[PDB]
RNA sequence: UUUCAAGUCGAUGGAAGUUUGAGGCAAUAACAGGUCUGUGAUGCCCUUAGACGUUCUGGGCCGCACGCGCGCUACACUGACGGAGCCAGCGAGUAUAAGCCUUGGCCGAGAGGUCUGGGAAAUCUUGUGAAACUCCGUCGUGCUGGGGAUAGAGCAUUGUAAUUGUUGCUCUUCAACGAGGAAUUCCUAGUAAGCGCAAGUCAUCAGCUUGCGUUGAUUACGUCCCUGCCCUUUGUACACACCG
C-alpha cells in the first residue's frame, strides 16, 4: 500500500539519481573519472585527491 | 496541365480515419488499431502498457455500462494525461487534470490517436492590456 | 613453469620514485645475468578538470585548471616467476603500484 | 619501369575508371540510384544522374586500393560533409550506408574487391591487376 | 572490480581525501596533523601524525583498535588487510 | 553538346496546374514555382518522364508537358517512393498522396479545422497565430 | 530586375556572335554576358565550342575562370 | 647496406620524414610522384628545392618521404624542408663538405624555411574569450 | 645613440633575440561586493504533524501587446549546390552490470535496426579519412539553385512518460533579411578572423562554456586627444571618510 507509493518514482539516469560524495548535492556534480563530487566540494578536496594547479 | 474538375462524391459517408470507417473502427481491438496510426503511438504500445492506462480503460468501460438509456456515460476522473485515445473509448467523458482543475472533455471520433491531455490547456492564456 | 617472458607494469603520479624503482629493478636485473627490455616510457596522461572558481555565480568568470599526471612504464623480463616476484618486494614503493602479467 | 595507381592524378583517374565501368556494363546498379541522395547532410541528389554511381564506385575502388581493410562505416564518414543546419552551426554528417554498401557488394561480384580477414574489404588478386591496367591507358595522351 | 588506470589513481586519492577528513572530525581534540597511507603487500599501513598519541592509543589501545574496525566495516576491507 | 538555335518553338509563359511558369527557367527549377513542388520533387518527375534537365521550360513540347503533369498527379504509378510524397498515410483514406497547387491549401486548411474542431492545444495556438511547436515567444516573433 | 538577358540563341544573334567574338582582345564568361547580352550558362557552352572550332585560343583553363583570346 | 640518410621536416603539426638513398633519382610523396601533389597552386613550393640547385643534383640519389599530421598547406612546407635537409645531410656524410656548404648557401639565401623549421605554434586559448587574445564582447 | 651609465634600436649567428611564446602563483591593508540555493559550515528568528520536513501525482520554471544583453545563421558569384581530392590536435571510454567507447558484417533513401568482435586502453573505437579547403561541373545577378524561419503530413531514437512538437530523418510550405541610424565591443603574429573537433553538463537535447588543432591576414609597434587607473603638488568645516 503505502510502501508501494513512498519513494516510488524512479530515481535513476537522472540528476537526482546521483549525489556528491561530500555534500550529497544534486547540482554541479563532477562525474569525470568517477569522482562523483560537487564542484564546490571538489575544490576543497582537490589537493587531498591529488589535483594541483600548474598552468 | 490538360484540365481538372472537382465533382465530390459520397454514399452516406460515415466518418473515417485512415481508411477505416467509424463502424469497424470502434470494435477493432486496440492492438489492431495501433498498427494504423502514427509512429509515436506505435512505439508507445510496443514499449509495454503499464497498469495505469489499462486501469482507466476498465473504469471507462464500466461507466458506459452504468447507463443504458443512451445518454452521456458519466465522468471518470484521471491524472494520466499521457493516455492515447483509442476507438474503444469514443463517446466516454473523462476529467483530465491540468494541474489545478478537472477539465471535462467528451471523446469525439476525431480525437482518436491524440494524447488525452492535449485537449486540456494547463495555463490560462496571456492577455496583455 | 620456469623461465618466462614476464611483464611488470609500473604506474604512479610521481616520477622520482617511479624512476628509482625502475632503475633499481634494472640494476638488480644487471648483476643478475637476466636479459631485459625497458624501461618503456608510455605517453603520460594528463587528467585535467576545469571548474568555476566562484562557489556562487557572482564575479568575473574565472576558472581553475587542475591536473593529475599519470606516468606508466612497462618492463619486460626473461626470468623464472619466482625470481621476478621477489625482485618486486626488493623495490617496493608506496607511491608506485605494480601488476605482473605473463 | 612500370605504372601504378599512385603514379596518376586521382581526379582524372577516377573519371577514366568510371568511363570503363559504365561501358563494361557488368556492374549491377541498384534500382533507386535515380531517386536517392548520397548523404543525409546533402539536400539534392547528384547532378550526373546516369554516371554518378559509376564514378562513386570508381572512387571507392581507388580509395580501397591505397589502404588496408577499410570498412563500409569508414566510407560513409569519408564522403560525408558539412550539414546545412538552418540557424545552428554546421556539423559533419556521414553519407548513406546503402549506397556505399551496395557499391562494395556490387564491386565484390565484379571481381575487384573481397572481404578481408580481420574486417574491412581487401582488394582482390585481380583487383590490383586491372586497376594498374587502367592507369596505363590514362597517361598516354 | 576491473577499474581503469585513470579511475584507479583517482579512487586512491578520493579514498585518502575522505579518510583524512574522517580523522579530522574524530581526532580533532588530539591535534591531528595528517595521515600517510603506505600500501604494501598483504597489508595497508596507515600512519597518523597527532600531537597526542595517548588519546588515540588509550586504555590498552582500545580506541585505535575500535577505530580501525570502523574502516574495515566501511571500505569492505579484510580484517587483516 | 554544342550551341543550337531554334525559331518559333520557344514558349515564354507556361501554364501548369493553373499556375503560370516562366519559360526561360530551367525545367527542374521552373516546376518549383508550382506550390507543392519542391526542388527535390521536381528533380525526380523530370527524371521519371525522361525529360533531360538541360532543357529550358519553353524548349519542352506539349507531349512532354502532359507527360510531367501526369506523373505528378500519379507519383506511385511511376516508382516514386511513398516516403518521398507530400501527404502520406492520409487522414481519411489512409493512402499515400501528394497534394498540388490548388489542392494543397484546401487539405492543409482541412487539417487546421480538424485540429480546431477537436479543440486540441496545437490547434488552439494555430488559431491564435502563435507558434505551436513549443517555441519560446517571450522574446521572439514580435513583428506584424 | 532590368537585366532580362537572352538565354535562347536565335539565328540573328548566332552569326552576330561569330562576327563579334573574333574582334575581342579578351573574351570570358562575363565579357560574353556584358557585350553580347547572352546568359552565363549560354556563354559557357559557347566558349567550350568556339575553342573546339578553332576561333578561340585558350590562354588559361579553370572552372571558375576561363581566360580566352583571339586566335588571329 | 648502401649510402642512406634519413631526415625530417616540420611545420605546425605536419612532419615529413625523408629517406635519401643512393640511386637513379626517385622522388615520391607517400608513394606518389611529386609531379602530382594535390595543392597545385602550391606545386611550386616543392619544386623550389629542385630547380634552385638543378635537377642534376638528384641523379645519384632517390628520395621517398612519408608526411603525416598537420593540414593540407602545413604538409607542403614540411615536405620541402625534409627534401632540402635530406640533400644537405647526404652531402655532409657521403660527399665533401665543400659541396654541402655550397648547396646550403643557395637554399638559405632563398628561403630560411627550406632548412630551418618555423617555430611558430598556436597560442593556447584563455577563458573569458573565444580565442587566444580575443574576449567576449563587453556590455555596460 | 645615451650623463657613455642603466638601457634602446639595427644587423650576424641561432630553433629560439617581443621577459623566447603562453600561463600558474601573487604583497600591506579594504568592500556592508556575492553566496546561509555547495556543504552533517554556522548564530539568531520562523516552522516543526492540516509541516515551510520528506514523499507521490499533475502542472510551472519555456508561459507573450513589449524594452535590453551574450550569441547563431544570413543577406551571395572571393558564392550556392553535385560529384571528386582529402589533411590535425586536445581528449574520453565497461562486468552480473543496471551498462562505456564502439570498428566489422548484414538490412534501411535516410534517420536508424540487427549479428559478432576489440578495447579498463600509445594495443580497439582512431590516421577519430573534421570542416573550412582544392579540382571539375551545374547555376548566371533573379529574393535566384542566396536565406531557411513558420507550418502540414509521415518515418526512427532516448526515456516510466515526448501533449506545450527532447532530438534525428523524408516530402512539402520557403517568411524577414538586398550589408544595417545614433551609438558601441574585441584585437598586434601563427595574433584577429573564419573552420571545424574533443571534454563538461548528458537516458535524450550544445545555437553554451572549457580546450584543441586546420587555413591564416590588414595595420601601429606610437601618444595622452577621449576613457580608466596610479603618482606628485594643492584645498578641505570630511575621518561612519562625498553614500561625508
Ligand atoms: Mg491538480
Ligand atoms: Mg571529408
Ligand atoms: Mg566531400
Ligand atoms: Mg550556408
Ligand atoms: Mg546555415
Ligand atoms: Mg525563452
Ligand atoms: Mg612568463
Ligand atoms: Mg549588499
Ligand atoms: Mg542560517
Ligand atoms: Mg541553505
Ligand atoms: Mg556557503
Ligand atoms: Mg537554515
Ligand atoms: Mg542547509
Ligand atoms: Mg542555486
Ligand atoms: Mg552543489
Ligand atoms: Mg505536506
Ligand atoms: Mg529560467
Ligand atoms: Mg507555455
Ligand atoms: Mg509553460
Ligand atoms: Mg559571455
Ligand atoms: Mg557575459
Ligand atoms: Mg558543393
Ligand atoms: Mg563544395
Ligand atoms: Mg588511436
Ligand atoms: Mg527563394
Ligand atoms: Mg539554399
Ligand atoms: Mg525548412
Ligand atoms: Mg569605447
Ligand atoms: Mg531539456
Ligand atoms: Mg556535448
Ligand atoms: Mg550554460
Ligand atoms: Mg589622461
Ligand atoms: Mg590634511
Ligand atoms: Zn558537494
Amino acid at each position: 500500500a503505502h510502501e508501494n507509493v513512498w519513494f516510488s518514482h524512479p530515481r535513476n539516469f537522472g540528476k537526482g539519481s546521483r549525489q556528491c560524495r561530500h555534500c550529497s548535492s544534486h547540482s554541479g556534480l563532477i562525474r569525470k573519472y568517477g569522482l562523483d563530487l560537487c564542484r564546490q566540494c571538489f575544490r576543497e578536496k582537490a589537493a587531498d585527491i591529488g589535483f594541483n594547479k600548474y598552468r | 496541365m490538360v484540365d481538372a474538375t472537382a465533382p465530390k462524391k459520397r454514399t452516406f459517408k460515415q466518418f473515417s480515419f485512415k481508411g477505416v470507417d467509424l463502424k469497424d473502427l470502434v470494435e477493432m481491438p486496440t492492438e489492431e488499431f495501433t498498427k494504423l496510426c502514427g509512429a509515436r503511438v506505435r512505439r508507445r504500445f510496443s514499449r509495454g502498457l503499464d497498469s495505469k492506462p489499462m486501469g482507466l480503460i476498465k473504469k471507462l468501460r464500466a461507466a458506459r455500462a452504468a447507463t443504458e438509456p443512451n445518454e452521456r456515460p458519466a465522468v471518470v476522473k484521471t491524472h494520466l494525461r499521457n493516455m492515447i485515445v483509442v476507438p474503444e473509448m469514443i463517446g466516454s467523458v473523462v476529467g483530465v487534470y491540468n494541474g489545478k482543475v478537472f477539465n471535462t472533455v467528451e471523446i469525439k471520433p476525431e480525437m482518436v490517436g491524440h494524447y488525452l491531455g492535449e485537449f486540456s490547456i494547463t495555463y490560462t492564456p496571456v492577455r496583455h492590456g | 613453469q620456469q623461465i618466462h617472458k614476464i611483464r611488470i607494469t609500473l604506474t604512479s603520479t610521481k616520477v622520482k620514485q617511479l624512476e628509482n624503482v625502475s632503475a633499481n629493478i634494472i640494476r638488480n636485473a644487471a648483476q643478475y645475468n637476466i636479459v631485459k627490455k625497458g624501461p618503456v616510457r608510455m605517453p603520460t596522461k594528463v587528467l585535467k578538470i576545469t571548474t568555476r572558481k566562484t562557489p556562487n555565480g557572482e564575479g568575473s568568470k574565472t576558472w581553475d585548471a587542475y591536473e593529475m599526471r599519470i606516468h606508466k612504464r612497462v618492463i619486460d623480463l626473461q626470468a623464472p616467476a619466482s625470481t621476478v616476484k621477489r625482485i618486486t618486494q626488493i623495490t617496493i614503493e608506496p607511491g608506485v603500484d605494480v601488476e605482473v602479467t605473463i | 619501369p612500370g605504372v601504378s595507381v599512385r603514379d596518376v592524378p586521382a581526379q582524372d583517374f577516377i573519371n577514366a575508371y568510371a568511363q570503363f565501368l559504365q561501358r563494361q556494363g557488368k556492374l549491377e546498379v541498384p534500382g533507386y540510384v535515380d531517386i536517392v541522395k548520397t548523404s543525409a547532410g546533402n539536400d539534392l541528389p547528384p547532378q550526373e544522374a546516369e554516371t554518378w554511381f559509376y564514378k562513386r564506385a570508381a572512387s571507392i575502388a581507388r580509395h580501397i586500393y591505397l589502404r588496408k581493410q577499410v570498412g563500409v562505416g569508414a566510407l560513409n564518414k569519408l564522403y560525408g560533409g558539412a550539414k546545412n543546419r538552418g540557424f545552428r552551426p554546421h556539423k559533419h554528417v556521414d553519407a548513406s550506408g546503402s549506397i556505399n554498401r551496395k557499391c562494395v557488394q556490387a564491386l565484390q561480384k565484379i571481381g575487384v574487391l573481397e572481404i578481408s580477414p580481420k574486417g574491412g574489404r581487401r582488394i582482390s588478386e585481380n583487383g590490383q591487376r586491372d586497376l594498374d591496367r587502367i592507369a596505363a591507358q590514362t597517361l598516354e595522351e | 572490480a576491473i577499474l581503469s588506470k585513470k579511475k584507479k589513481l583517482v579512487a586512491d586519492g578520493v579514498f585518502y581525501a575522505e579518510l583524512n577528513e574522517f580523522f579530522t572530525r574524530e581526532l580533532a581534540e588530539q591535534g591531528y596533523a595528517g595521515v600517510e597511507v603506505r600500501k604494501t603487500p598483504s597489508k595497508l599501513e596507515v600512519i597518523v601524525k597527532a600531537s597526542n598519541t595517548q588519546g588515540v592509543l588509550g586504555e590498552q589501545g582500545r580506541r585505535i583498535h575500535e577505530l580501525t574496525s570502523l574502516i574495515v566495516k566501511r571500505f569492505k576491507l579484510s580484517p587483516e588487510g | 553538346p554544342l550551341v543550337v538555335q531554334e525559331q518559333g518553338s520557344f514558349q515564354h509563359i507556361l501554364r501548369l496546374l493553373n499556375t503560370n511558369i516562366d519559360g526561360r527557367i530551367k525545367i527542374m527549377y521552373a516546376l518549383t514555382k508550382i506550390r507543392g513542388v519542391g526542388r527535390r520533387y521536381a528533380n525526380l518527375v523530370c527524371k521519371k518522364a525522361d525529360v533531360e534537365l538541360t532543357k529550358r521550360a519553353g524548349e519542352l513540347t506539349q507531349e512532354e508537358l502532359e507527360r510531367i503533369v501526369t506523373i505528378m498527379q500519379n507519383p506511385t504509378n511511376y516508382k516514386i517512393p511513398a516516403w518521398f510524397l507530400n501527404r502520406q498515410k492520409d487522414q481519411v483514406d489512409g493512402k499515400d498522396y501528394h497534394v498540388l497547387a490548388n489542392n494543397l491549401e484546401s487539405k492543409l486548411r482541412d487539417d487546421l479545422e480538424r485540429l480546431k474542431k477537436i479543440r486540441s492545444h496545437r490547434g488552439i495556438r494555430h488559431f491564435w497565430g502563435l507558434k505551436v511547436r513549443g517555441q519560446h515567444t517571450k522574446t521572439t516573433s514580435r513583428g506584424r | 530586375d532590368k537585366a532580362q538577358h537572352i538565354v535562347i540563341l536565335d539565328q540573328e544573334k548566332y552569326d552576330r556572335i561569330l562576327k563579334d567574338v573574333p574582334t575581342y582582345k579578351y573574351v570570358s564568361v562575363s565579357v560574353l554576358v556584358d557585350r553580347l547580352k547572352i546568359g552565363g550558362s549560354l556563354a559557357r557552352v559557347a566558349l567550350r565550342q568556339l575553342e573546339e572550332d578553332g576561333i578561340i585560343t585558350p590562354v588559361l583553363k579553370h572552372s571558375k575562370q576561363a581566360i580566352y583570346t583571339r586566335a588571329q | 647496406s648502401t649510402q642512406s640518410v634519413q631526415t625530417f621536416g616540420k611545420k605546425k603539426t605536419a612532419t615529413a620524414v625523408a629517406h635519401v638513398k643512393a640511386g637513379k633519382g626517385l622522388i615520391k610523396i607517400n608513394g606518389s610522384p611529386i609531379t602530382l601533389v594535390q595543392p597545385e597552386i602550391l606545386r611550386f613550393k616543392v619544386y623550389e628545392p629542385l630547380t634552385l640547385v638543378g635537377l642534376d643534383k638528384f641523379q645519384g640519389i632517390d628520395i621517398r618521404v612519408k608526411v603525416t599530421g598537420g593540414g593540407h598547406v602545413s604538409q607542403v612546407y614540411a615536405i620541402r624542408q625534409a627534401i632540402a635537409k635530406g640533400l644537405v645531410a647526404y652531402h655532409q656524410k657521403y660527399v665533401d663538405e665543400a659541396s654541402k656548404n655550397e648547396l646550403k648557401k643557395i637554399f638559405a639565401s632563398y628561403d630560411k624555411t627550406l632548412l630551418v623549421a618555423d617555430s611558430r605554434r598556436m597560442e593556447p586559448k584563455k577563458f573569458g574569450g573565444r580565442g587566444a587574445r580575443a574576449r567576449f564582447q563587453k556590455s555596460y
